[PDB]
RNA sequence: UGAUAUUGAAUGUUGGUACAGCUUGUACAGGAUAGGUAGGAGCCUUGGAAACCGGAGCGCCAGCUUCGGUGGAGGCAUCGG
RNA sequence: CGAAGGCGACUCUCUGGUCUGUAACUGACGCUGAGGAGCGAAAGCGUGGGGAGCGAACAGGAUUAGAUACCCUGGUAGUCCACGCCGUAAACGAUGAGUGCUAAGUGUUAGGGGGUUUCCGCCCCUUAGUGCUGCAGCUAACGCAUUAAGCACUCCGCCUGGGGAGUACGGUCGCAAGACUGAAACUCAAAGGAAUUGACGGGGGCCCGCACAAGCGGUGGAGCAUGUGGUUUAAUUCGAAG
RNA sequence: CCCGGAUAGCUCAGUCGGUAGAGCAGGGGAUUGAAAAUCCCCGUGUCCUUGGUUCGAUUCCGAGUCCGGGCACCA
């Protein structure tokens, strides 16, 4: 065994980035790309109106309200079903915070995912949201676990 | 006040810490439970890391400042005081293991498994 | 078992009043920390103000309160919000 | 250190044996020993004393399908003392007591003798228990090896396949509990001894696979196709069954 | 005659005028080769009703049920 990493895929076409291209692997249902990235640049349009801002800097802003602190990992002695304070590396922040955007985005309930991924954003980026509380509600489960390391 | 002792005793289970007189007289103490740590989490260090603070906080509303530390008994809570109460702001001069060793006492209780 | 006290002599002690002293009074808005009624545009300082420091304490922990020590002639009220 | 069971605070009183040093003495006075005698942890017994911990019985709370158990907080007798009795245990070195003899090496407890040295010390010789690794030989193998299970000898006990059984009966002994002496009818062709290769372990150590964790997508709901079940019929052809 | 209990589903607390608080339960979360017991999260409440003081006031008076502890009338 060891250690394995695995491939990216670097550019963006539009917001010129890196991590949204792994969003773009995000949502991917049975194999789509364009399918994805038609939701996605219709998205982005509205986050660039609706709110008046490049939408970059609410992009990232909004993951910082969500990229957490500390995972909790187990121990089973018995049956007293222990937890371990987890220290997130850099990588599952970028990792982690995608799987609580879509996912929460989706099950919202709106007319397209153009409408909710965008006002998913929004929650986050002003950081009055559901898929917030996950973040916050894991800090819940870190802070009552605290006491182990 | 000026002057008092830290008692500390660490079991199995509590991290039972007490700040006293120099000449035996409670102020202030407080312990796992006192904060709310519930289960067997008592004997962790994190829990003597807290419990020894909350009980420093009635040092400074009665302004004592020197410290002389007796630790008693087995357990993980005789690093944390250190940890805790020289951070607390409070001077710690002397540290014992004044464990109360029996020469021969009266016997043990059975071993669990017998 | 308690009152009476044959039965006083002190010492403390905690309640009660007879007394007095003497603290507390924002929901926000707000300059803020606004109980109400009456008088009311005034008071106050070398018989010490603005400001600084210390103490007691309170705080709906913001800040208020009072006292002491410095200081140097200054504050505060209606009005206004 | 005591013969064994056993005895660890301290001091005193009283008392047993042990080992060295020789040589003064005795002149074989010795060894072992059926019955007999006395000792013999812990449990238990009878009478009082004392009962802080601890703690069978029991009680309670959990655990669990059950918990008359392990855990859990209490908790009676007990343990403790004087005195009397039971006289058993893996009362073990699983090795009956004594006498001599048979390579070493090595510590370690108490001595003694010497070699330079007051020394400290080092070295060597030497009695006595005390442990370990070792030759010959003994052993069925593991092991045992100057502390023998080596080679010899004197004495005492014990065994003759396993179960039935340390039971029944008969007797002694005891305050009782039960101890000691101690069978038989019956029944199996074997029960055990060390050793080896294995397989297993809610035993350990290393280490591996989508095994697990970290993810994705489904099966179990819904219709329908299909496959065996069962059931159903004249027969629902037979086979495959983690 | 006095004193005791009126809230969240329930058991219960709780201010000197400005508001919803624990425990158990409900709902889910993770945890765990499963299981409770634990560990978090929101939940849901005219604080008994009616008037009054007042700026409105569980808050707090003006007006009353029903359960327990008693002194004591009862021809």
């Amino acid at each position: 065994k060891g250690p394995v990493a695995k491939r990216d895929v670097l550019p963006d076409p539009i917001y010129n980035s890196k991590l949204v291209s792994r969003l773009i692997n995000k949502m991917m249902i049975d194999g789509k790309k364009g399918k994805s990235q038609t939701i996605l640049y219709k998205s982005f349009d509205i986050i660039k109106e609706r709110t008046g801002n490049d939408a970059m800097e609410v992009f990232e802003q909004a993951l910082k309200n969500i990229m957490p602190v500390l995972e909790v990992k187990a121990r089973r002695v018995g049956g007293a079903n222990y937890q371990v304070p987890v220290e997130v590396r850099p990588e599952r922040r970028t990792t982690l915070g995608l799987r609580w955007l879509v996912n929460y985005a989706r099950l919202r309930g709106e007319k397209t995912m153009e409408e909710r991924l965008a006002n998913e954003i929004l929650d986050a980026a002003n950081n009055t949201g559901a898929a917030v509380k996950k973040r916050e509600d894991t800090h819940k489960m870190a802070e009552a676990n605290k006491a182990f390391a | 006040i000026e002057s008092g002792i830290a008692h500390i005793r660490s079991t199995f289970n509590n991290t039972i810490v007490t700040i006293t007189d120099t000449h035996g007289n409670a102020i202030s103490w407080s312990s796992a439970g006192a904060l709310g740590f519930r289960g067997s989490r008592k004997s962790t260090p994190f829990a003597a890391q807290m419990a020894a603070e909350t009980a420093a906080k009635g040092s400074i509303e009665h302004g004592l400042k020197t410290l002389e530390v007796t630790v008693k008994g087995p357990g993980s809570g005789r690093e944390a005081a250190i940890r805790a109460l020289q951070a607390a702001g409070l001077e710690v001069t002397a540290i014992r293991d004044v464990t109360p060793v029996p020469h021969n006492g009266c016997r043990p209780p059975k071993r669990r498994r017998v």
